[PDB]
């Protein structure tokens, strides 16, 4: 039956069951979008200069 | 007053007092100064320092 996807999957994916999933596949990039409210931006004088 | 230099360590042109100016001074003696800007460029929160 040949080696399973634990040993043949590209990008070094780890193959797990229940649920059937792949983990730590080093392919692609995740685009992150942050929305920070204006309250979190403090003044320059408060932080060290 | 003598040997005074003004530095704008922070400025945002907001409606309120969104700017801080630090002046290095070597005065003859302690006292009270009527700090003022004759021009209309800036409005001072403090009329005396």
């Amino acid at each position: 039956k040949a080696p399973s996807l634990k040993f043949t999957a590209p990008f070094g994916c780890e193959i797990y069951t229940n649920p059937i999933r792949a983990e730590n596949c080093a392919v692609g990039s995740i685009p992150l979008a942050f929305d920070i409210p204006d309250a979190l931006f403090t003044r320059v004088s408060e932080t060290p200069t | 007053l003598s040997a005074a230099e003004c530095t704008l360590n922070e400025c945002v042109y907001s409606s309120d007092f969104g700017g801080i100016a630090t002046v290095k001074y070597s005065a003859s003696k302690s006292g009270k100064c009527a700090v003022h800007v004759p021009s209309g460029t800036a409005t001072l929160k403090e009329a005396a320092v």
